[PDB]
This record gives structure tokens, C-alpha cells and sequence, in this order.
RNA sequence: CCUCCGCAUAAGCCUGCGUCAGAUCACUGACAAUUAACAGCCCAAUAUCUACAAUCAACCAACAAGUCAUUAUUACCCUCACUGUCAACCCAACAGGCAUGCUCAUAAGGAAAGGUUAAAAAAAGUAAAAGGAAACAUCACCUCUAGCAUCACCAGUAUUAGAGGC
RNA sequence: GCUACCUAAGAACAGAUUUAUAGGUAGAGGCGACAAACCUA
RNA sequence: GCUAAACCUAGCCCCAAACCCACUCCACCUUACUACCAAACCUUAGCCAAACCAUUUACAUAAAGUAUAGGCGAUA
């Protein structure tokens, strides 16, 4: 059996419980013609294109915003091609998922013919950001390998059912977005577009005031541990043999009305109970507050270009291995 | 006991459709025919009975170009799906009717006989008496019912004033009017009788479970 | 404020909740409609308190502190509902006067018996209602023997009860 | 032998109420059970 | 081969479970992508007033006296409501008295009823 | 014999009784009660209407009362439009000349080895492994998702090769592209409404390919029509039409001049896909459609010789097999069947590989099979063609 | 809103309000260990999840965020002196996860 | 020491070795459970396209002749409802079966010896000198009937359809 | 609803194969590689 | 001695008279116990009894079990 952790999660206060399922460190912060091009893409999918089907909010981001972020990422790669040479050797997969297995949890199943015995409480996370840039050289570490920190991660309070989840059977796919045979082992960055059903407008219809931040942080942490375990598997490591060089990841998550960034220095490619005793190491997932880039909708062009957004896009898009 | 009939479409189209078999079972649900039905799966395409069917905003003869005789399970001879103007129609291929040839359907009955092609179809007044014929109709515009099996042929035994008389594939005389159109020559898939299955696999695959002269006919 | 979902914490453990009797119907009938809404909401709160307390008492497997209180609040709420129904009935009687509040009829069903069917609020009309036309509400002559048999069973129970009562009366008079 | 391999869809088909009420002899069957006064008036 | 139970949720296969439900009232509609859209229009709407300052407590004190069960008789209530208006008007066409020809324009009609409980 | 039996057709109406035929008296029908039943006379209701206006059942108004239904029906070319006679039919409808072999005006950029990617065949094999091997979670994906992803991969490779020169950096590629246009040819009116892949546009148009001497020589070029099959077949009979020209982009759009288009059939079945000559003709027709759309966007419906010939390229991809072409039109008097006409230079069967082998034998190598990167050199040259 | 036919609604009807909703409620202690931010209840057989949110907002004005529904079939292995299958009171339970911590 | 099973969904049953107490190789009453993204539950009219199999699909190689595609025009704005989720489970004798996805003995799971003694007759296995048995269907073929259409034959036309023989 | 035969529409590996599901043929019957076999001890 | 026995009285029995049954709110002909879109009448048959079998044969009191009819054989 395996528990299921959907990327665009629904639950309230879900960052903490997903974090206990992730055992990462949760910290705040960070580890030209582009504004015109971005406004051009926004106007293209917003106003410069004539929509044959009437624009239904039944596909609100599904008709506009996904192509918007796609245009932004593709043109951003094209523009910053002069800046970061590794981007030439980089693949830009679009709307493709990757899969990995988390292994943590131990408790006797409560009532039935399998009573009392220890059962390997596995879980399978398979998910897609909107567009992923994949690098052929593994990125350097943000903090040091096993760089300690003062605070401790929140711990589970009860069983894995009292929070919103379910446990099914599905095939244990552990995939980087591709098989092992592809050349591009690590990744460059990632671009995630939120699902519609947890919209910030819908969150405003809901009573959940700040937890959009929890939502963004959680889906980012999921993607981060995902790409990192993909790194660990493609690096030949195992729970049978712990990985040493730091798992480095970077990603962007967007919901159209805002943008956010995240980064990952993952450490525990083995997080299972049989090794959790001899486990002084700890992973970290860094991310700061989400912020709005595109502000309003005029008739022709947009205004109020939040230049921190494209600057951080370049900043996460520029780093390279030494 | 509410099985709807398989031929549910009424409009002609170029493609076949999924039809529901009977297997010898009647609409009272019991097998009325022994050893019938249940072959490999095949779809039903509209087979045009009228060789010269006038199209929209048109009249008189018309030519067309064929695509390919493929082995259609709906017929025993080869197939000629042919496009002409803006209309496509699948007919039965003749003895000498190949892809790339142009087929012209004419209805005009000339004063004398008309030296038509091998797979050409014309009215009974536009053909010589004693010519090999296939796809014989029974009335003008009713559709080519008679002489349509693979390799069959019929000879127009006599021609009278506004009438033709042809020996059917059972050597039976059929006398129809001159207003009926028929195709010249013999049908395709010749020597289909001269064939050996070898085993019962093909006969069972033919939709079959195990088992449990005449006077001159007239139509004018 | 979830604090009302349990009862008053002060009265806990006192073995009895000193509550008055239910509101008299005619006495409650003198209150305003807005006051009626207020009373119904207060009744809802107290009844919820009662249900939670009783279920918790089952969870603690102990006796109830005020067992009559729950049913009393239920009875008072029912009386308030009776007053509301009386006022709505007075409105229906005055304004149009139709007898059963829902519009409906007496008819016969496919089981052959006489009943009162209820019409249902539905959009499409009775000349096109794809479901209502499927309702076979017709009975041909094939319901005769069963209908008279139903009459026979009814009569059998009738004579049975009458014989039982009068014979019991005869034994009763024999006892005097 | 395991002959009784019942299935709920086919159960409510071959023993349901709509089919048992589709032809008037079944209506008579319903009435016969009714004057018999059972509980499971259909299946 | 069991029949005496009720027909609640758990009976048979997937869709056979799918159609029926327990005693709810439907709220939405089913449209494309097997996606349900539930309008705020057809939803339940329970707007209770403010309870502050109403002096009528949930229970009534036993010190009060008893009365007679005066059922709301339709003629009695009608007389009590229409007595002054008719008394003035006859001292002075029932539209002045408020007689309703049809309730087709009212929010809370009676025949049929559109109010709730 | 008329097609279709009457058994699964509508039920025949039973005879209305003579009670309804009574000249004086209206019969006591089933109106007062609610029972479509045998014990009375049948209610006869008039034609009622649903007064309410709601999305759920609002039926369309009749298509003779429609606000736009012209007597001259449009022969339409859509994304499913499989032409009849192949590229002969396309040349007949669009009135275009075909020249075997690619046009040398852009092909001269592919002569020098300086315009080449480093380890170009290796990166091509990398795209091949990404597409045919490493696309999805499945062991071996079908070409239905792979080939459009392969087009995306080649487009990304072209976008990434922009470090050498910023010229194509002044170009963008947009999706969800649906243009539409009208053309009056010989006697008929045609409308092409196409939604395709890889709307590749830029700010200024590329220059003309051939000289105006070839344009004058196009008067001698004659459209080989088909007989008796007229070249108006295999369209969509839009009996209700609306006269317009659709550039596919609204106003305020920077860089709106089209350059090239990419097409493929993502079908699970070869029967569900366009045939190879048919797909080539489909690309040619969509090319002519986007060309006429740009012509209407620039100077409108002036049926004459345009001052600057509008030219664009396109390519179809079969998963490994590709067929590219470039077309240059200069005249718009499509009703006239003579004079200057469009010209086309094509290179078909420019495959990426012969096939793909996903598993070994026992032996043969694993991966792409029959790979030829010279066609990939041609495609990458077309990616920078006219810039 | 139990034990009554609600009014028929069309595309654009009025907001069907309530007057004195009869659908009482009962929220009990959790039985197994549960997270802190949710309180569950044994709601009656009728009302919707959004209805539970609305009833809570009316009664106490709670910050309802998430709503949950599970249909606990009553058991049917317990017999009376006539030895018949007598199913228990079946119950559908609900849970409202409250917001703002 | 066993495990050709086991784990899941499917169907199908209906809370059925969960908890606190009774005493019935040593079941009864009360209390608590299963909080969905998976699966159902659907899809605003009228017309109009829909020959180019699949087998790694590029060849060869065919027959049993192919298991899946919209488009045109009009009308249309509001969002997360309801219901399945457990378990040692189902049909039968008082021997057996169960569709489908993964692990081919394994991470999961399971206990054939109640205790003794060491009889024959039986059952199962091991070992033994020396010898080594002291009719129906059917392809192929033949015959016969039937010159033709809207519910089977058949959406067929005597190289066809049906019936007999070997 | 087992089984016999058929239809619809799926599945496994090499056919006169088996099978998950719905549906159809009612005894004066159907079905039947005809066993004078079956169709609920 | 135990198992056991035994106990009246539940209510049934026939009649007399008399004409009865069908709306707490709700839902209830689709898979009955779920709030919602475009069709009916067509003669009962048969044994039994004829010592087997066939035409024939049933499904207030009084005339009178006489007049009518029977493989003129059984009876009605
Ligand atoms: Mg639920
Ligand atoms: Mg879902
Ligand atoms: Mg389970
Ligand atoms: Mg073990
Ligand atoms: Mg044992
Ligand atoms: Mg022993
Ligand atoms: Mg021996
Ligand atoms: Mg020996
Ligand atoms: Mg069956
Ligand atoms: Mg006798």
C-alpha cells in the first residue's frame, strides 16, 4: 500500500504535515527587454489573441495562464541564452511529470488479518510543474553539505489519516521525468502553474487567509524532494547506500496572480525508519513569500511590472556549476 | 427481446459503420438459420446498387477515378470505391477493372449498340445482344440486384422493342425492359470456387458453427 | 464560538440541570413572529446541547444529568412548530383556502387501490414530461379478483376484532 | 457445485420492480403477493 | 440472495452505487469533464437573525400560570384581523382589505407553497 | 434501394379515432386528468413552448432564419480537410506552381559548415532519445505524444542556437494558432479556417525568393485540372458563411509577420492520420491559407499582383519522416486562371530516422535506426531561413 | 433542511432562504486520535457540507474551511426475540476543519 | 519448517476476531470506526466530414479484411456538490471454483505434531538379494430447391442462400 | 445470472480455445460437433 | 431424584346484524421506498362416469326430480 501526496494539495495547514512526510528544513528567504517581452506574452494570451471559444473561467488558467508562463519561460531561456552557457545544453520539457518514492512511516496496521506486524508505510509522489529546464551539469550547493541549522522540523501529531489524504496502490514509478538512459541527469530549474480549484480567488471564497502561502510552499517542497530523489536515483545511490554530494534544486511556482520561488539542498535520500536511528543528517528546502507580478488588466497593455519577478527569474536561471 | 436492426443509418457515406450481427437468430430471438453468422469482425459500408446514380445539380453520363479494390467482406468480388465530381461510390469491380482507369456511367441508349468498356455500365438499349453482363437490375432505378457474385457472368440472349432478355447466372432467362441499366463483363474475384481451405478453420471463420430448363421469366 | 457546542461548564457534575417546563402553546402563541424565530434558534442551541450531552454520556457510559431536559426542549420546539403550522394554515385558509397545503389529488395506482398522489414541482409540462408519462396510472379489468380479495381480508380482520371484543365482553360480564 | 453465482446488476434486472411491473401479469403477481401480505413485495 | 434490508448506499457495483444517495437535496448540475457546477442560487440558505437582547429564554419558568389551548381557528383569526378594516370601510372592492386575487407575484405564495418549513 | 430499414426508425402513429373528427362536439379527452391511459379519450395538446430561457435546453433557431446564411456556400479548408487529388488538387485550388527541390535563396545558408551546431548529430540523437525513448513514464511511448514533442524539441534547439546571431531572436513562436481567409478562384468561393502548430512569426518579412521574370513566366504555368472530378471536391460545404479575413491575432501584436509552420498528425492510427502525399498537400494548402491571410492582413482583398511577394515555409513531421516546403505568392487575381501565380519549392521525405528500436535482439543496436542528420541540417537551416 | 420539498428553482430564481431550519446537529468527541484543526459531528441524514458550514456560521459563526462526509452503515448482526435481521440506526458523519488556527 | 502463493482493484456480501465488561480446545450486550485528487454520477441545437488497420510499424509478408478523429453556425459565465472506501469477506462439500494488475519466493504470509505408546489389518512413501512378467462434426467432392430486397436469411444475388450423402 | 447457443462490447497466448459484464432464445419450447445430451440435487 | 410432567387463556370458530379499508411532513412505477427537460378486451380447457374407449358430462315450499334430451349407453 502507498499513501498519495498530490502536488496541488487542498488541505489546511498542510505545509507542516507534508513537511513531516518530507522531513526537510522549512526556512524563509532565498539561498531590460525582458519586462517588455513578459508584458507582450501577457497581452498575447490576454488581448492580442482572438479566442474562438468564449473565455470560460471553467478553464481560467487552462486557457490562458499556462501558455502565458510557457511563453515567459521559453522567451526567457532564449533571451538569457547569452548569459548562462549551460542553458545551451539544457532541455526544456513542458507539461511532463516526474515520479519518486518516499519511504518513512512505521506502525502496526490497526484491525485485521495483518495485525501487529510492522508494515513499510511507503508513499508515491508523481507530479508535474508546468515546464522544467534540465541541466547536464549538477548544480553546486547553496548551504554546505550537512550544513546544520538551529530550528527543528515540525513532527507529526497523529496517524497519516487524520489529515486530508488517501492511500492506494499504483506502480512504484521513480522517474526523473525520464528514464536513466537520458543524458541530462540533473535539472536546471522548474516552473509550476497552480491548479484552478485552489485559486487565490477561491481561497478568498474560502476562509483560509494565509494558507495560499502554505499551498505554494508545500507544492514546492513536494517538487523539490521529487527532483532531488530523482537526482539521488540517477546518481546510483540507494537507501542501501546514502548519497553524499548535496542534492541541489531550484524551481518557480506560479498561480498567475502571483509568483514564487523555491530551492532545495536535500540530504536524506534515505529517510526510512531502519536507518532513521543512525540519522544525524537533515535536508533543507528554502523559499520566501510569494508575490504578485502582473497587477491589473487594462484594455491594451498591462502596467505595474513587478521587476523583482523577472530579476529573480534571471537569478535562478543564471547559476551554473564550477 | 428488443434488438434494434443493424442497418440504422439512412444516408450514404464513404465509410463503413459498426453493425450488430444476428447469427441466424431471428427477432423472436431463436435461430431461424442453422450455421449462419459469427465470423471475424467486419463493418458495413454503403454499397451502391445503382451503377449510374445521378448526383446533385447534374445529369447525363459522368466519369470517375477509382482508389483501390480491397477485399471488402460485404461483397464476394473485388471493390471499386471511385470518386467523381464530388460524389464517391463503391461498386463491384469487373473482370478487367483496375486502379487508375476512368469509369464512365452513361444512361443514354443509342440507335445502335455502344462499344462500352470492360467495366462500363449502360442502359439495356445501349448494349449489343449477346454481351457478357453483370450487376443486372430488375426495374429502372430499382438497383442492380441480379448477377452480382464473384466471377459470375450473364449474356443478353435477345433484344426486342424496348426490352432485353438475358440468361442469368443459373442459365435462366430474365426479360426486363430496355430502361434498365446493367454493367458489361463479368465480376471480379474469378476462380473463387477453385479454392481449398485445407482445414475447418476457414469454414468456421466464415461465420458458421457446427451443423444441426426454367421458362423465360419476364419483368416488363 | 464553539463554546456553546457544550453546555454551561458551571453546571457540570451537579447531577441535575434545573430547567423549567416547556412553553405552553397558547402562551407561546402570543409572541411575535420575530420572537418566534428567536425562540426557534434558542431551541436549536439547547437541543444541540442536549444531543451532544447525551452522546457524550454514552461515550462516558454514565447516567444523564437532566434526562427530561432534552425531551422537554424537543416538546417545546414541537409546540412552536405547531404554532407556526397553525399560522401558515390560517394564511393558506384565508388567502386561497385549499385544504391540503401541497397541491395534489385522489386517484388510483397500478396496484389498483385508491390513494392520494402528490404532484411534484417540475419544469417541463405534462404533455411532454418524459418521466411522468411513464407512470402507468391506469388499471384495466385485471384487478378485480385481487381487489375483492383485499375487501375480503379487511372484512376478515373486522369480524375477527368484533368477535374478540364481544366475547371478551361476555367473559367480562361473567366475571360479574 | 457453485451454480448460484449471482450479481447485483443482473439481480435487480431479472428480479426487480420495474421489470416485474412491465407486463400486467407481473402486476397480478404483485397483487398476489400483496393479498398474501408478505414484506419483500418485489426484489 | 438477501432482500430484507433497506435500499441504502451499499448495494452492488460502482455505478450501481453511483446513482442513488441518502436523503439529501441536490445542489448542483453535472456538466462537461464530469465536473459539477453548484450555483449559489439553488443552495440552501440559512440566515438566522441576531439573538442578542431577546428576553425570551429557551425554557419558560414554572411560576407562570396556565391557559386554555386556543387553536388558531381560521374564522376567528380572520375576524380578529379583518374586523377593524371592514368596520371602518363599511362605515366609509376588497383590495383595500388586501384580498389576494392570485399569489403569482408574492415571494411567499401559498398554493403552491414556496416557503421552507 | 433506399438505405436504412424502417424498424429502428420512428414508430408509426396509430389511427386517431373519429371521436376527434366530430364536426360539432369537442370530445371529453384526457385533459382534465393526468393519465395517458386507456379508460378515456386521448388528450390532444397544442404546440406549447418553454417560456424560460436557460442554457440547458435552449435549442438553436432554424437554419433558414439564421442571421448569416448566404446562397453562395463556402468551400472550406479545415484542419481535417484531406484533399482529393493530393497536391494536384492543392495546386488547382490555391493556383500555385510547384518546383522540385528546395529554393536556393535560403539553402545557400546551409552551404557553409559555420552555420552548424556542435555535435549536431549527437544532439539530434539526444532529441531522439528524449522523444522516442525518454518521453513519458511508459517503457515505450507511442508517436502520438512523441512527434509533437519532437517538433517542440527541434523548435527549442533552434531557439537555443540563437547565441550565434540575434536575428531570429527578433522572432517568436506562438501556439493555439487559428487563422481564416477567403479566396475567389475561377467561379467558386473558398474559406480556409485552420488551427495548427508552430505559428512562427517575426517583425519584418523575409525577402522574395525568385525574380519577377519567373513571375512573368508563371503566365505559361497552367493548372492541370482533374476530370471528371472537379477540383472543388474534398472541401467543407459551409452553407452558412461569414465574409471576413482572420489573421489569427488581434491588434497590438508585435512581430506579426508569419515565417513558417509545423504540422503533424498525432493520430494513434495511420488510418486516423493523413497520408504522406496527403499530409504534404495539407501542409501546402495550410501554407497557402496563411499566406493569403497575411496578404489580407497587409493589403486586403486587392485581386492583383502584390508589390512584395508574400512567402512562408512549412514542414510536416511523421515522427521521424519530415517533408518541408517554402511557397512564394505574388498575385491575388485567383478568379483569373492565367498570369503570375504562386510558386513552391519543396523537399519531401527528409526523415530523422528510418525507424526506432526500443529493445535489443539476439544483437541489433538500440535507439534510432537509419538516422540522417543532413535532413536535420536542412531543417535547422530552415529554422533560420529568411532571417 | 430535512423532511420537506424545497422549492423548485430555475435559471435565475430568488435566493431560497430559510426561516427555522430543523436540521439539528450533534458534534461528539473524536474516537481515534485526530488532528487539532478539525471538529467532527454526527450531522442528521439530510444537509450538505456547505450546509454544515452555513449552519455553523449561523449558530456560532465558526471559520469553516474544510468539510467531510462518511456514511457509516449501521450494523446488522443483532437479533430480537423474534430472531430477525434488525439493522441498527445507520448514520452519516461529517467533519468541519476550522480555520485561522 | 511450509508458501504455484501473496498484495491489491474488480465483482459479490454486509460491520462479520476493533474497544470495555459477562460467560458461552480452553459467543452476547454497549461504545467507537471508512473524513478524497482515485471511481462513478455527465455532456446546450442544427447540419456537415469521417477508404488509407494493428502487430516496436520503417521493410517483407499477407488475410480471418480491420477495436477508437471532427468541423461549420448559434446560445452560454457560476464554481468543488453528492455518493464507495473497513474486515479474518464470496459460491459448496458437512473434494473445488473467483476476472484483472505487480512480486516468480520473495521485504508479505503461514503451522500439517492435544499427550503418550510403537500391536496387527489398511493408506502413503522409502529399501531390498537372487531372478526379472514365471459414433457426430468436417475441409474436398457430388446431388437437389430458390431469378430475388427494408426485423433474420441479407443490408446478400446461382463462384449465391438453404438442405442431404461420403 | 450455472450450463447450451447467439448479440453487444473487453481480455490472455496462437485456435472448432477460454473468460470479466450486460442482453436475447420459455416446455405444445429453446438449444444441440445429434451424446435420443442440456436448460438449477 | 432429574429430565419431566400437568395448569388458562391467549385468541381463533361459525352465524346474527351491518356495506367497509385507504392524507404526521416526505418519498415511492428508473435498479419501486431517489426533488428535476422534448399500450384493452380475442368461446377456459380437460379428465372423470361409459366398470377398456370416442359422441354426452358440473366447475323460501310445492308441480318436480314429472314434461326435454340420451354410442336411446351413463345420466343431466
Ligand atoms: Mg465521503
Ligand atoms: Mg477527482
Ligand atoms: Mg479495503
Ligand atoms: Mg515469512
Ligand atoms: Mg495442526
Ligand atoms: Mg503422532
Ligand atoms: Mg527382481
Ligand atoms: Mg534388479
Ligand atoms: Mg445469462
Ligand atoms: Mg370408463
Amino acid at each position: 500500500m502507498k499513501y498519495m501526496v498530490y502536488p496541488q494539495t487542498f488541505a489546511l495547514n498542510a505545509d507542516r504535515w507534508y513537511q513531516y512526510f518530507t522531513k526537510t528544513v522549512f526556512l524563509s528567504g532565498l539561498p531590460a527587454a525582458l519586462r517588455a517581452v513578459a508584458c507582450d506574452c501577457l497581452l498575447q494570451e490576454h488581448f492580442y489573441l482572438r479566442r474562438r471559444r468564449r473565455v470560460h473561467r471553467y478553464e481560467e488558467s487552462e486557457v490562458i495562464s499556462l501558455p502565458f508562463l510557457d511563453q515567459l519561460v521559453s522567451t526567457l531561456v532564449g533571451l538569457l541564452s547569452p548569459h548562462n552557457p549551460a542553458l545551451a545544453a539544457a532541455a526544456l520539457d513542458y507539461r511532463c511529470p516526474v515520479h519518486f518514492y518516499w519511504v518513512r512511516g512505521e506502525e502496526i496496521i490497526p484491525r485485521g488479518h495483518r495485525r501487529g506486524r510492522i508494515d513499510d508505510l511507503r508513499y508515491q509522489i508523481d507530479d508535474k510543474p508546468n515546464n522544467q529546464i534540465r541541466i547536464s551539469k549538477q548544480l553546486a550547493e547553496f548551504v554546505p553539505l550537512d550544513y546544520s541549522v538551529p530550528i527543528e522540523i515540525p513532527t507529526i501529531k497523529c496517524k497519516p489519516d487524520k489529515l486530508p489524504l488517501f492511500k492506494r496502490q499504483y506502480e512504484n514509478h521513480i522517474f526523473v521525468g525520464s528514464k536513466t538512459a537520458d543524458p541530462c541527469c540533473y535539472g536546471h530549474t522548474q516552473f509550476h502553474l497552480l491548479p484552478d480549484k485552489l485559486r487565490r480567488e477561491r481561497l478568498l471564497r474560502q476562509n483560509c487567509a494565509d494558507q495560499i502561502e502554505v499551498v505554494f510552499r508545500a507544492n514546492a517542497i513536494a517538487s523539490l524532494f521529487a527532483w532531488t530523489g530523482a537526482q539521488a536515483m540517477y546518481q546510483g545511490f540507494w537507501s542501501e547506500a546514502d548519497v553524499t554530494r548535496p542534492f541541489v534544486s531550484q524551481a518557480v511556482i506560479t498561480d498567475g496572480k502571483y509568483f514564487s520561488f523555491f530551492c532545495y539542498q536535500l540530504n536524506t535520500l534515505a529517510l526510512t525508519t531502519q536507518a532513521d536511528q543512525n540519522n544525524p543528517r537533515k535536508n533543507i528546502c528554502w523559499g520566501t513569500q510569494s508575490k504578485p507580478l502582473y497587477e491589473t488588466i487594462e484594455d491594451n497593455d498591462v502596467k505595474g511590472f513587478n521587476d523583482d519577478v523577472l530579476l529573480q527569474i534571471v537569478h535562478f536561471l543564471l547559476n551554473r556549476p564550477k | 427481446a428488443n434488438f434494434v436492426s443493424w442497418k440504422s443509418r439512412t444516408k450514404y457515406t464513404i465509410t463503413p459503420v459498426k453493425m450488430r450481427k444476428s447469427g441466424g437468430r431471428d427477432h423472436t430471438g431463436r435461430i431461424r438459420v442453422h450455421g449462419i453468422g459469427g465470423g471475424h469482425k467486419q463493418r458495413y459500408r454503403m454499397i451502391d446498387f445503382l451503377r449510374f446514380r445521378p448526383e446533385e445539380t447534374k445529369s447525363g453520363p459522368f466519369e470517375e477515378k477509382v482508389i483501390q479494390v480491397r477485399y471488402d467482406p460485404c461483397r464476394s468480388a473485388d471493390i471499386a470505391l471511385v470518386a467523381g465530381g464530388s460524389r464517391k461510390r463503391w461498386i463491384i469491380a469487373t473482370e478487367n477493372m483496375q486502379a487508375g482507369d476512368t469509369i464512365l456511367n452513361s444512361n443514354h441508349i443509342g440507335r445502335m449498340a455502344v462499344a462500352a468498356r470492360e467495366g462500363d455500365a449502360h442502359p439495356l438499349g445501349a448494349l449489343p445482344v449477346g454481351t457478357l453482363i453483370n450487376n443486372v437490375e430488375s426495374e429502372p432505378g430499382r438497383g442492380a440486384q441480379y448477377i452480382r457474385a464473384a466471377g459470375t457472368c450473364g449474356v443478353l440472349l435477345r433484344k426486342v422493342n424496348g426490352t432485353a432478355i438475358i440468361q442469368l447466372p443459373s442459365k435462366r432467362q430474365m426479360q426486363v425492359l430496355e430502361t434498365c441499366v446493367a454493367t458489361v463483363g463479368r465480376v471480379s474475384n474469378v476462380d473463387h470456387n477453385k479454392r481449398v481451405i485445407g482445414k475447418a478453420g476457414r469454414n468456421r471463420w466464415l461465420g458458421k458453427r457446427p451443423n444441426s430448363l426454367p421458362p423465360m421469366k419476364s419483368y416488363v | 464560538g464553539l463554546e456553546e457546542f457544550f453546555d454551561d461548564p458551571k453546571n457540570w457534575g451537579q447531577e441535575k440541570v434545573k430547567s423549567g417546563a416547556a412553553w405552553t402553546c397558547q402562551q407561546l402563541r402570543n409572541k411575535s413572529n420575530e420572537d418566534l424565530h428567536k425562540l426557534w434558534y434558542v431551541l436549536l442551541k439547547e437541543r444541540n446541547m442536549l444531543l451532544t450531552l447525551e452522546q457524550e454520556a454514552k461515550r462516558q457510559r454514565l447516567p444523564m444529568p437532566s434526562p427530561e431536559r432534552l425531551d422537554k426542549v424537543v416538546d417545546s420546539m414541537d409546540a412552536l412548530d405547531k404554532v407556526v403550522q397553525e399560522r401558515e394554515d390560517a394564511l393558506r385558509l384565508l388567502q386561497t383556502g385549499q385544504e391540503r397545503a401541497r397541491p395534489g389529488a385522489w386517484r388510483r395506482d397500478i396496484f389498483g387501490r385508491i390513494i392520494w398522489h402528490k404532484f411534484k414541482q417540475w419544469v417541463i409540462p405534462w404533455h411532454l414530461n418524459k418521466r411522468y408519462n411513464r407512470k402507468r396510472f391506469f388499471a384495466l379489468p385485471y384487478v378485480d379478483h385481487f381487489l375483492r380479495l383485499e375487501r375480503e381480508k379487511r372484512a376478515r380482520i373486522k369480524a375477527r376484532k368484533e368477535n374478540l371484543e364481544r366475547k371478551k365482553a361476555k367473559i367480562l360480564l361473567k366475571k360479574f | 457445485g457453485n451454480e448460484y453465482q449471482p450479481s447485483n446488476i443482473k439481480r435487480k434486472n431479472k428480479h426487480g420492480w420495474v421489470r416485474r411491473l412491465s407486463t400486467p401479469a407481473g402486476v397480478q403477481v404483485i397483487l398476489r403477493r400483496m393479498l398474501k401480505g408478505r414484506k419483500s413485495l418485489s426484489h | 440472495a438477501d432482500r430484507m434490508s433497506k435500499w441504502t448506499s451499499k448495494r452492488g457495483p460502482r455505478s450501481f452505487r453511483g446513482r442513488k444517495g441518502r436523503g439529501a437535496k441536490g445542489i448542483g448540475f453535472l456538466t462537461s469533464g464530469w465536473r459539477f457546477v453548484q450555483i449559489k442560487e439553488m443552495v440552501p440558505e440559512f440566515v438566522v437573525p441576531d439573538l442578542t437582547g431577546f428576553k425570551l429564554k429557551p425554557y419558560v419558568s414554572y411560576l407562570a400560570p396556565e391557559s386554555e389551548e386556543t387553536p388558531l381557528t381560521a374564522a376567528q383569526l380572520f375576524s380578529e384581523a379583518v374586523a377593524p378594516a371592514i368596520e371602518k370601510d363599511f362605515k366609509d372592492n376588497l383590495e383595500k382589505y388586501g384580498f389576494e386575487p392570485t399569489q403569482e407575484g408574492k415571494l411567499f405564495q401559498l398554493y403552491p407553497r414556496n416557503f421552507l418549513r | 434501394y433506399e438505405w436504412g430499414v424502417r424498424s429502428t426508425r420512428k414508430s408509426e402513429p396509430p389511427p386517431l379515432d373519429r371521436v376527434y373528427e366530430i364536426p360539432g362536439l369537442e370530445p371529453i379527452t384526457f385533459a382534465g386528468k393526468m393519465h395517458f391511459v386507456p379508460w378515456l379519450a386521448r388528450p390532444i395538446f397544442p404546440p406549447w413552448d418553454r417560456g424560460y430561457k436557460d442554457p440547458r435546453f435552449y435549442r438553436s433557431p432554424p437554419l433558414h432564419e439564421h442571421p448569416l446564411y448566404k446562397d453562395q456556400a463556402c468551400y472550406i479548408f479545415h484542419h481535417r480537410c484531406r484533399l482529393l487529388e493530393g497536391v494536384k488538387q492543392a495546386l488547382w485550388l490555391t493556383k500555385t506552381k510547384l518546383i522540385e527541390g528546395l529554393p536556393e535563396k535560403v539553402l545557400s545558408l546551409v552551404d557553409d559548415p559555420r552555420n552548424h551546431i556542435e555535435n549536431q548529430d549527437e544532439c539530434v540523437l539526444n532529441v531522439i532519445s528524449h522523444a522516442r525513448l525518454w518521453q513519458t513514464t511508459e517503457e515505450i511511448p507511442k508517436r502520438e505524444t512523441y512527434c509533437p514533442v519532437i517538433v517542440d524539441n527541434l523548435i527549442q534547439l533552434c531557439k537555443s542556437q540563437i547565441l550565434k546571431h540575434p536575428s531570429l531572436a527578433r522572432r517568436i513562436c506562438v501556439q493555439n494558432s487559428t487563422f481564416s481567409a477567403t479566396w475567389n478562384r475561377e467561379s467558386l468561393l473558398l474559406q480556409v479556417r485552420g488551427s495548427g502548430g508552430a505559428r512562427l512569426s517575426t517583425k519584418d518579412p523575409l525577402p522574395t525568393i525568385a525574380s519577377r521574370e519567373e513571375i512573368e513566366a508563371t503566365k505559361n504555368h497552367v493548372l492541370e485540372t482533374f476530370y471528371p472530378i472537379s477540383p472543388i471536391i474534398d472541401l467543407h460545404e459551409c452553407n452558412i458563411y461569414d465574409v471576413k479575413n482572420d489573421t489569427g491575432f488581434q491588434e497590438g501584436y508585435p512581430y506579426p509577420y508569419p515565417h513558417t509552420l509545423y504540422l503533424l498528425d498525432k493520430a494513434n492510427l495511420r488510418p486516423h492520420r493523413l497520408q504522406p502525399d496527403q499530409l504534404r498537400a495539407k501542409m501546402i494548402l495550410f501554407a497557402f491559407g496563411s499566406a493569403l491571410a497575411q496578404a489580407r492582413l497587409l493589403y486586403g482583398n486587392d485581386a492583383k499582383v502584390l508589390e512584395q511577394p508574400v512567402v512562408v515555409q512549412s514542414v510536416g513531421t511523421d515522427g521521424r519522416v519530415f517533408h518541408f516546403l517554402v511557397f512564394q505568392l505574388n498575385t491575388t487575381d485567383l478568379d483569373c486562371n492565367e498570369g503570375v501565380k504562386n510558386l513552391a519549392w519543396v523537399d519531401s521525405d527528409q526523415l530523422l530516422y528510418q525507424h526506432f528500436w526500443c529493445l535489443p535482439v539476439i544483437v541489433e543496436p538500440v535507439g534510432p535506426v537509419g538516422f540522417k542528420p543532413e535532413t536535420f541540417r536542412k531543417f535547422l537551416a530552415l529554422y533560420l531561413h529568411g532571417a | 433542511a430535512r423532511n420537506v420539498v424545497y422549492p423548485l428553482y430555475r435559471l435565475g430564481g430568488p435566493q431560497l432562504r430559510v426561516f427555522r431550519t430543523n436540521f439539528f446537529i450533534q458534534l461528539v468527541r473524536p474516537g481515534v486520535a485526530q488532528p487539532e484543526d478539525t471538529v467532527q459531528f454526527r450531522i442528521p441524514m439530510e444537509m450538505t457540507r456547505v450546509d454544515l458550514r452555513n449552519y455553523l456560521e449561523g449558530i456560532y459563526n465558526v471559520p469553516v474551511a474544510a468539510v467531510r462526509t462518511r456514511v457509516q452503515h449501521g450494523s446488522n448482526k443483532r437479533r430480537d426475540h423474534r430472531n430477525v435481521r434488525i439493522k441498527k440506526p445507520d448514520y452519516k458523519v461529517a467533519y468541519v476543519q476550522l480555520a485561522h488556527g
